[PDB]
């Protein structure tokens, strides 16, 4: 399943 | 024309990052010269998750002087970024390389701190 | 819950300028927690065009954190304005009244000079 | 449909 990053800028 | 044949839906819009945006057109059921746009973005900007994989757009094209603005949101089966951009900007086919000039906004969360952020991108069709 | 009855249904929202959106959710068939925006904008601006009826709005929200944007096209039966505007914001739900933060752009023509013009709008839930 | 040089000028 996809990977969670907290933000678009941020992992 | 060269604003035809973006209509044909067969083209690349490179941004200075490499991002891609591949366009797809179909004629808006009521708005008078209006197309609903759907498609899908390829994202490689510098030191931003969700790279390298295709992530649906959708919005809405104004063919009288080429005017579009288009969302997406950074979800899909490779990665989450939990967050939206959304484009707006205009076709340039004036020069010999066409240009589509956009401001963008970037919404997102850092901790709890909800954000948005804006940038300016040019894509050229390849 | 306030997320989910934001997707069950219309829900309107007036801005600091009297304009008002209507959202409708639809589940995107390929992206999960996301949703295809449907619905309609009525412009009350002062000193703009295209004024009191409704254009279709299109784009996409994510319901984890909710998280939208959304466009207009400002061409219907009424009125062509010759240009578009794109929103992009938050939903915030904290407060006893919902509001909607988004900033936005405008691209139009002036002439034959391209621009595009940048704003704030915040919605306040009508309920 | 009145057309309008832009959304900002009538």
């Amino acid at each position: 399943v996809a990977t969670v990053s907290e933000s678009f800028l941020t992992e | 024309s060269p604003d035809m044949k973006l209509l044909a839906g067969a083209s690349n819009w490179v941004n200075q990052s490499g991002s891609v945006a591949q366009f797809v057109f179909t004629p808006s059921p009521t708005q008078p010269q209006t197309y609903e746009v759907s498609g899908n973005y390829i994202n490689n900007a510098q030191g931003t998750g969700c790279k390298g994989t295709p992530y649906p757009l959708s919005g809405a094209y104004y063919s009288g002087n080429q005017i579009i603005s288009f969302s997406v949101v950074w979800s899909n089966a490779s990665a989450n970024c939990q967050s939206a951009t959304g484009w707006t900007g205009y076709f340039d086919f004036s020069g010999s390389q066409a240009v589509l000039k956009t401001d963008w906004n970037l919404a997102f969360y850092s901790g709890s701190t909800p954000a948005i952020q804006q940038g300016q991108d040019d894509f050229m069709q390849s």
